[PDB]
């Protein structure tokens, strides 16, 4: 009927003292971590039906756990199979959940949360279920609702007790709409933490004397949440309020403005379920909180968020692409060829890590003005408060600029980021290539020139590796690393264990041109010149490209690749395969780039491309695009140019699948979403495909069809390729 | 079957927003004082014939609460066999509550009916009575929520209309109820407004500004609504917002009242029909731009009523914004002496639930004066909706 | 008078109850486009740009019933934009308002369908929440002498002469026959549940029924600011007043909503739609408003004059319950059989959904009288402020 319940293994364990204080330990032995299982559940059912009927001889409640984190989410392996059909199923699951958290909560007599560790998402929302919460200032000890990073809602009470502890616009903003994980100095500071203490072994002993002075300080009020008493008000006040009902028609329009219309159905879900829920009672509220969880759970996108961001992000943290059996190797100097822009963020997000770096350019002001570029960042570091002047001043101290080969000595990882010349590549690594360690890495920062041709100028083949970075490299987040023909498996996993130490997460990508994010994020930019030269408005393709997720529209794009570097790209491709007695396929997105040099326009480094640049601030497309290419004679739906540009680079990842580019789906959707922007939604420009929907179904059926549908309308290029059809 | 004439209709001066004449006088005493206006004109009518007060009001909250439209018929002392029924259909509730009393009487189940909004926004806000489409984030994130101001902008950079051209209207506005206030154009129609001791509050239509100059409208000023708007037309670049304080309809508290019934209710009543009911229609356009609404609406009852824009003397459109007429004048190629010929809302404002019938009643009077024979009285709605109305003179 | 408005379709929810009820967590605008989704269901290759307007009947229209809940149910039901949406309010009858406006539409010619009904989710919109004039501003409620329905339930079985007996058997008769008609099925193609976004049921019958009433308990509840003083003032003639209504004999505070589907013989023809009701006539009156109750009768005579029909003439009565009293009232005053009247129960046992209440039992009609094989069915309803409206329907 009505239960705490819904085989399984005992996760709580349980201990009540001489006060009559009882002291929940969550210790599931089937992991390292506490997570919200079948075993959990039954866990908390049987404590909690205990601590209903011995109510008459308890006094108090403390949550603590066994684990070095304290409650770390649930089964995502469980919801990501929850089918549609499934969907009162997991509503049952939530719902039994929140009644035990809810028969914690209205015990009548006070619990404490005893936070050793990471508490996240469905671990924050059994602590918030308490009526005081102690956290361990503590290394790595984070706090948050990171649901909606899966594509997923708070739906253990986490959006319902958010919004009736901080009210509807301050637990959106701050804590659900982007799941922000917190340090627990932070978590303290915006109300989700009510205490620190410095130590672990502090935390018991500090719950059990508070429920001790509660008792004696605040008999009526103990055990009773501020929701649950007589009068309560929430913060900002409710939708009926005068105040808020005058800025809460804002609220989906500003939701609207940061999505930019993307199809990311969790955050609208949220600030459904926190609205309607602060309309009603909290019983209710927490009803409908379930059924927005049960309605994103079986939904797709849910499904492809769960995929990319859970299982392919650990997948690839794991060493899925790591070769196997190789040993670790430390790297006590590292040696950047180039002060540029890549090269200065290389040496910063490597002096960030601990190491000391460095930096040599041609000139000493050269490479002085590199180490500004970190400079420059430890202010406004220092300025917005992220870091101390004590460790400001050690990062900056492990960058060494210099112009001298001779101060290589000692650099046991080198590398290059010089500009784009095989030759010059050569005479770099010639130069220093024996002043450097002899196991030392040699890599490159190539974003198309092959590893291998690269490697024959220097003499240690099986250390030289491509070491691709994203500007800016301060931010971007992944390292596309390219194995050359000669490139051996230590190296690979050196540079591996390099990306994973300056905190970036790492692809491994076999040699071939374009590699793996140039390539395709090629054929996203052809795309839209392609729709450009059909006559197509250029409005239309910039929002088309916002609606479908991507961060920056494809023409803005296409002027800070620069159609110069696009023309000598597409030559190159040419004159590669041209040599090799074959015909080179075209792409209609080549006459139109031309067409722009022709007339001056090759990019933003020109000042001039298919935008207006003014002081170096973008200002409009340039007017006289539509009259060049007869914009608005070609007007297409929306939805085909959102898909044209999707499909694209889903239809190129298959190839590189295919071609052995790739080595794993993992590596495509991470290495697509961090790498060149694809929209998280989507879970990957491989999972894409066997997670589309639309009119044609769900599925890899309908992703064929759509893309045959696409192919007879736009050209054979959509044509899905044989290992997408059965 | 029945034919449904006007034979009455009168409105109250429109007094203004900021330290308005009529900020003082509930919005029941508005209608109050138009019902006692009417036995004044007719005080041989047996109103036991009149079977409903329909009064159209767009925030029916607070003073315009738990239906207006009865208190007034049970306040001012008419029969309790006359009904009383409330409507909101945004800022053509007016025109709807006319529209419907002279449905009704076509139906031949009602005989005279009273019908006419109000609307007292200086003491009842825009949007105090809440909604779904604004307030529920489930259905503003779908419909695609976006004021009514940001649509009509959309209007003027598709169009094509400069800042000059909406405040060249926004003059000729000002200019043209000026001319027909010193006229004497309103002296029959606009009853003035007065306390219960018979002293005067207010007599004229406060928010008219007749010094207004092209200098002084250039010098005048216009949340994530912009990219709202732009998502759904994402061949427009940039909204080019034109609008401002001087070139959109005011903010003003007011009422009105029309008497509609059938031949027999009149001919036994000895009422004299001013004008006949020809046709009406209900349309709508998308809901983003919102006033889009009269263009379809416009045109349904032309085609319903068998006429054409070459058969109609005068045309009536809210002048909400300034874009918006001037885009309803270009669809259907207007000639500017037919168009809003006594002044509109930029002028005169827009009292949302009793514009309609303010409007509708300005072109009886205008229809009698210059002896036309056809008007045309339309509005542009929220959410998208668009109403229109054909009165033939009798 | 022209063109003749046709019945096509005539279904509701079901009606939760005030206190815990399953649709307190149902947003009002939810419970419309529940109904719209169900017409689509039963008419898939309806043209919905036929559909011109959209008439909903609401009384407290504020908050989660503001701003046009007809235009929203437009919009976010994906209706075609050019389908209109009105709200209209006429207190307890604005339901029947909605569906008489839209026959009436629709009959002038200048309309072709019309979906016409109420919604009314009391329990997270309670009455009085619009304010009003007649009860906040003083200088009204002094000369309207305002009184609550209930004084003037309890006035009216004064002077009739209804005792506590009499309002209790009427109760108890009301929960039967609504017991008996749910047990026989005869709501079954009618009530349409509810559910969530997940399909998951919500609510499927009327949860504020009590089929287990007995006399005993009946005579067991109690009765429900100087209103007494007000009301006697007027009625000088009446000593005192006697308060026989209770939770028992009263009608219930409910959610719900319905939705009718009106239209010419050439927009059902050209739909290929079935129609199953035909409007004949449609009638407001009223009577003294401090009684306030006592609408019906004459709304109900002006009906039947303009249809030129008799009492004899109909074969089902169907008056709201607000108050066992009005009932027994309208039934005394007309002379009413027994066996004609709220055939399927009432207000009284399944509740009182206020914008959505004429346009439920005006959908009961519908069902009974095909399901008896009759002919004509004549629904009424009291309103505040002692209006009144009658409409006579005709099976086809
Ligand atoms: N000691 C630790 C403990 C945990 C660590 C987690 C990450 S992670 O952020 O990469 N993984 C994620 C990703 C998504 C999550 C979603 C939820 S849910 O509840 O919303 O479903 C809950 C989670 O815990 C999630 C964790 C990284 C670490 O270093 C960690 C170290
Ligand atoms: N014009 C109509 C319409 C409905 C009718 C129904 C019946 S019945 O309910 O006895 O079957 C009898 C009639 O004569 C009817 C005539």
């Amino acid at each position: 009927g009505s239960s705490h319940h819904h085989m399984p293994d005992n996760t709580i364990q349980w201990d009540k003292d001489a006060d009559g204080i009882v002291t929940l330990t969550m210790d599931d032995p089937s992991g390292s971590t506490n997570v919200m299982n079948e075993a959990y559940i039954e866990s908390m059912g049987k404590a909690v039906d205990r601590l209903v009927a011995e109510k008459d001889s308890i006094t108090g409640v403390v949550v603590a756990s066994a684990k070095k984190t304290f409650f770390a989410g649930g089964d995502v392996k469980t919801m990501i199979q929850a089918r549609p059909e499934d969907a009162g199923d997991v509503f049952n699951t939530v719902e039994t959940i929140k009644r035990q958290l809810r028969t914690l909560e209205t015990l009548g007599k006070p619990v404490v949360a005893a936070i050793n560790g990471a508490a996240l998402g469905g671990g924050l929302e059994i602590a918030l279920a308490c009526h005081h919460r102690i956290a361990a200032d503590v290394k790595g000890s984070q706090l948050g609702l990171p649901e909606v990073t899966l594509g997923l809602l708070p739906g253990g009470g986490g959006v319902t007790r958010t919004v009736r502890m901080f009210g509807i616009q301050n637990a959106f903003v701050s804590v659900l709409a982007q799941g922000t994980r917190f340090k627990p100095a932070k978590a303290k500071e915006i109300g989700l933490v009510d205490e620190l203490v410095a130590t672990v072994e502090e935390l018991v002993p500090a719950a059990k004397a508070w429920i001790k002075e509660e008792l004696k300080a605040n008999p009526d009020g103990a055990g009773v949440q501020p929701w649950d008493k007589k009068g309560y008000k929430m913060p900002g006040g409710t939708p009926s309020s005068p105040g808020l009902a005058a800025i809460l028609p804002s609220f989906p329009s500003n939701l609207r403005k940061q999505l930019k219309g993307a199809p990311m159905p969790a955050p609208r879900a949220i600030l459904a379920a926190a609205v309607e829920g602060a309309q009603v009672d909290f019983d209710t509220a927490s009803r409908i909180e379930s059924r927005y969880f049960a309605s994103l759970v079986t939904g797709q996108v849910a499904k492809n968020m769960m995929q990319a961001f859970f299982f392919d992000l650990q997948a690839i943290n794991a060493g899925g692409s790591r070769p196997e059996g190789i040993g670790k190797t430390p790297i006590k100097r590292i040696g950047v060829l180039g002060a540029g822009m890549m090269g200065a963020g290389i040496a910063y997000v490597s002096a960030k890590a601990g190491y000391e770096v460095v930096l040599k350019d041609v000139s000493l002001e050269a490479a002085a003005k590199g180490k500004g570029y970190s400079e420059k960042l430890e202010a406004k570091a220092l300025e917005r408060g992220r870091t101390t002047q004590e460790r400001s001043d050690a990062l900056l101290a492990r960058i060494t600029p210099t112009a001298d080969a001779a101060d290589f000595k000692g650099v046991d990882f080198v590398i290059e980021a010089v500009f784009e010349n095989q030759e010059l590549k050569h005479k770099v690594f010639g130069e220093i290539e024996d002043i450097v360690e002899p196991n030392a890495i040699l890599g490159s920062n190539t974003s198309t020139l092959p590893i291998t041709g690269l490697a024959t100028g220097v003499k240690r083949q099986e250390d030289f590796i491509g070491i691709h970075f994203f500007s800016p490299v301060d931010k971007m987040p992944l390292v596309e690393i390219i194995k050359g023909e000669k490139t051996s498996d230590e190296a690979l996993a050196r540079v591996f264990d390099y990306t994973l130490a300056i905190g970036k997460t790492p692809i491994v990508v076999n040699d071939s041109r374009g590699f793996f994010t140039s390539r395709v994020i090629g054929t996203f930019v052809n795309e839209a010149l392609a729709m450009l030269g059909e006559g197509v408005e250029p409005a239309s393709i910039e929002q088309a490209g916002s609606q479908a997720g991507y961060p920056a529209p494809p023409l803005q794009l296409s002027d800070e690749l620069n159609l110069e570097l696009m023309h000598k790209i597409a030559v190159a491709t040419r004159k590669g395969v041209e040599d090799a007695g074959g015909t080179y396929q075209p792409h209609p997105a080549e006459a139109v780039v031309e067409k722009m040099i022709e007339l001056g326009r090759s990019g933003r480094l020109k000042g001039a491309g298919f935008y207006e640049y003014a002081d170096g601030k973008r200002s409009g497309l340039w007017p006289g695009l539509r009259e060049t290419f007869k914009s608005g004679s070609s007007q297409p739906p929306l939805q085909d140019m959102i898909d044209r540009m999707l499909f694209a680079e889903a239809l190129e990842t298959q190839k590189c699948l295919d071609e052995g580019v790739l080595t794993s789906t993992a590596d495509a959707n991470i290495g697509s979403i961090m790498g060149i922007g694809f929209p998280p939604w989507t879970g990957g420009s491989a999972q894409f495909i066997v997670g589309y929907s639309g009119p044609a179904g769900t599925g890899k059926a309908a992703f064929v069809a759509r893309a045959r549908e696409l192919a007879a309308a736009y050209g054979d290029r959509f044509l899905p390729p044989e290992s997408l059809l059965s | 079957s029945e034919e449904a004439f006007i034979y009455e209709a009168i409105r109250t001066p429109r007094g203004k927003q900021k330290n308005g004449s009529l900020h003082e006088v509930k919005p029941l005493s508005l209608v109050v004082g138009l019902i006692d206006e009417l036995r004044k004109r007719h005080p041989d009518l047996d109103e036991n014939l009149i079977s409903d007060v329909i009064l159209g009001c767009v925030s029916p909250v607070g003073d315009q609460g738990g239906d207006i439209a009865r208190a007034a018929v049970l306040a001012s002392g008419m029969p309790v066999t006359s009904g009383g029924v409330q409507l909101n259909r945004f800022c053509a509730s007016g025109l709807e509550a006319v529209n419907t009393a002279a449905q009704k009487v076509r139906s031949g189940w009602d005989d005279l009916v009273l019908a006419g909004g109000v609307e007292s926004m200086s003491r009842v806000p825009m949007g105090s009575d809440g909604g779904a489409m604004g307030l529920d984030p489930a259905t503003n994130y779908d419909v695609m929520f976006v004021p009514q101001s940001i649509g009509a902008d959309l209007i003027a950079t598709i169009e094509g209309f400069s800042r000059e051209d909406v405040d060249a209207y926004a003059l000729r506005s000002q200019q043209k109820a000026a001319e027909a206030w010193s006229g004497g154009y309103f002296a029959k129609s606009v009853v003035p407004v007065r306390d219960q001791n018979g002293l005067l509050i207010l007599d004229h239509d406060e928010h008219m500004r007749p010094d207004t100059t092209k200098e002084g409208l250039a010098k005048l000023k216009p949340g994530g609504f912009d990219d709202v708007a732009l998502q759904k037309y994402h061949w427009v670049e940039k909204i080019n917002h034109v609008h401002t304080g001087g070139n959109s309809s005011g903010i003003v508290d007011g009422a009105a009242l029309v008497m509609i019934g059938s031949a027999a209710a009149g001919k036994l009543q000895g009422l004299t029909p001013r004008a006949r009911i020809v046709a009406t229609a209900t349309s709508g356009a998308d809901p983003v731009i919102m006033l889009t609404g009269p263009t379809p609406a416009t045109r349904k009852v032309l085609d319903r009523a068998g006429l054409t824009v070459d058969d109609i003397d005068l045309f009536e459109l809210n002048e909400a914004f300034a874009s918006v007429v001037l885009k309803f004048q270009k669809d259907l190629n207007i000639p500017d002496e037919k168009l809003n010929v006594n002044g509109g809302a930029i002028a005169m404002g827009h009292p949302l639930g009793a514009t309609g019938a303010m409007i509708l009643g300005t072109m009886v009077d205008e229809l009698e004066r210059r002896n036309a024979r056809r008007a045309l009285i339309t509005l542009c709605i929220g959410g998208g909706m668009g109403v229109a109305t054909i009165i033939e003179r009798v």
